[PDB]
């Protein structure tokens, strides 16, 4: 969730 | 006269409770080192997957949401179709290519739920050398494990996901020009959902284990923690090429 | 009339490099799984103590800057002093008690570099016990590791730095009210930078080792890679009690 | 650095 989000949003 | 210690009293309800390490000597050092290092590269594969997946045409094109879901639910298919595929190219019998540092032999594998996972993994290479996949088919099945699964209700951008899959699966039958071939190749990405639910149990009866305490490196942890009650929600919608 | 699979070229321009696991079998299990396992634990640990300094009162009174800066470079400290504590009260001569599950006896180590840091913890443990430091003491002397180190600018909250760590200082003599007692414990006190010098030392060899490649959770590794070059900056300016 | 920051933002 969180660590994927912010991989993803990168 | 008497000055008290009063900041001692705070520091005193403060202290954290001793931490645990989780060691358990029982569990031999051989089977918690490849565990432990199957996992960190498992993390690792997770990131370059997350990477690869923002590069795909059209997959950006989805609501952050979509990609977010898609991601958490293909993961699994991902790593283990990619193991296959390596491990094919090997060209040996009995041997899993998790990386070209460690090649695991299932003839070696002494505990049996491991060896159990190896065994399945070792159908999904045998059933690429039968049919002699080509690198070309290998990326468009690859990319069709990114949109095998889908939760009940569906997608935010349905349509779009839709129209893109639709594009990869026609892609794949360019790739092959014997529809035959086709229906082989489907049929093998309809198998996989099998193989990763065999893969995703023992992955999270080791997360859950307490007592063993194999360590999970932080991505592959938060994925695994909200995918557990998705895989007994009854939340997950399994992508059929063919009946059933 | 002849429709070319464009999306494939796209495919193989992304895939990604094979990932390699890091494994390397001339590196024995026994030793991979204590120096992973005590990574893992470290890493629990540092989590732990920047929950504990947010609960130190005046802590949260500096800027985040500072309290950042703080824990960054005590991080250490505050470990090997909690694991000197929790060994010397277990009583047990050369035995370290990192956890309840996980006493290292040194007398069993076999890694020359894990025997060499092991050894020095033990002086910190015997100091302990020869000087039977209370645990209202202990307590004070914790809080203080935690302001042992400063930038070699200084601090944003400087002024209100000192007024804190000065706080403190009288906090332990007011605990162990004989002041020979006082030299004698912020005589240990100033020892631990040689100590915890020791164990970064070791720390930072291993965390670069991509030979060995023992496994770093997440937090301690940015934590390393942010104070590596500090560690040779000459950035981190030591607080004595005594000369010199 | 970041996951301390966010540690510490809390
Ligand atoms: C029209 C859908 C079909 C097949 C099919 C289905 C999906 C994708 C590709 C296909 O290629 C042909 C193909 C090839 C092998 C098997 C197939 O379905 C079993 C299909 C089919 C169904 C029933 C009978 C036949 N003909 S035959 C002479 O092979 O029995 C073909
Ligand atoms: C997520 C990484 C993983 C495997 C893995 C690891 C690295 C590269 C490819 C992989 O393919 C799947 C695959 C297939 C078979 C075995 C695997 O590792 C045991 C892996 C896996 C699968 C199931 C469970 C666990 N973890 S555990 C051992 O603690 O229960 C890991
Ligand atoms: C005034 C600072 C001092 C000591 C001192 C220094 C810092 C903190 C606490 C102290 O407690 C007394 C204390 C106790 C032992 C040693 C000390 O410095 C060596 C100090 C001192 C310095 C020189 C001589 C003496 N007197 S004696 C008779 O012990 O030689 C004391
Ligand atoms: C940060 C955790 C750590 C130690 C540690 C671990 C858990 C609880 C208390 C500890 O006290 C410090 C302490 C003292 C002696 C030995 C330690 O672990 C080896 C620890 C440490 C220190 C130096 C190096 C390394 N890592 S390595 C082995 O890969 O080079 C870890």
């Amino acid at each position: 969730s969180s660590r994927l989000w912010e991989l993803l949003m990168e | 006269p008497q000055l008290t210690p009063t900041l001692v009293s705070l520091l005193e309800v403060i202290e954290p409770e001793v931490l645990y390490a989780g060691y358990d000597s029982s569990v031999p050092d051989s089977t918690w080192r490849i565990m432990t290092t199957l996992n960190m590269l498992g993390g690792r594969q997770v990131i370059a997957a997350v990477k690869w997946a923002k590069a795909i045409p059209g997959f950006r094109n989805l609501h952050l949401d979509d990609q977010m879901t898609l991601l958490q639910y293909s993961w699994m298919y991902l790593m283990a179709f990619a193991l296959g595929w390596r491990s094919y190219r090997q060209s040996s019998a009995n041997l899993l290519c998790f990386a070209p540092d460690l090649i695991i032999n299932e003839q070696r594998m002494t505990l049996p739920g491991m060896y159990d996972q190896c065994k399945h993994m070792l159908y999904v290479s045998s059933e690429l050398h039968r049919l002699q996949v080509s690198y070309e088919e290998y990326l468009c099945m690859k990319t069709l494990l990114l949109l095998s699964s889908v939760p009940k209700d569906g997608l935010k951008s349905q349509e779009l996901f839709d129209e893109i899959r639709m594009t990869y699966i026609k892609e794949l039958g360019k790739a092959i020009v014997n529809w035959q071939r086709f229906y082989q190749l489907t049929k093998l990405l309809d198998s996989m959902h099998e193989v990763v639910e065999n893969l995703l149990n023992y992955c999270f009866q080791t997360f859950l284990d307490k007592t063993m305490s194999i360590e999970f490196p932080e991505m592959l942890a938060e994925i695994i923690t909200n995918q557990i009650p998705k895989y007994s929600n009854g939340n997950i919608k399994k992508l059929l090429f063919h009946q059933k």
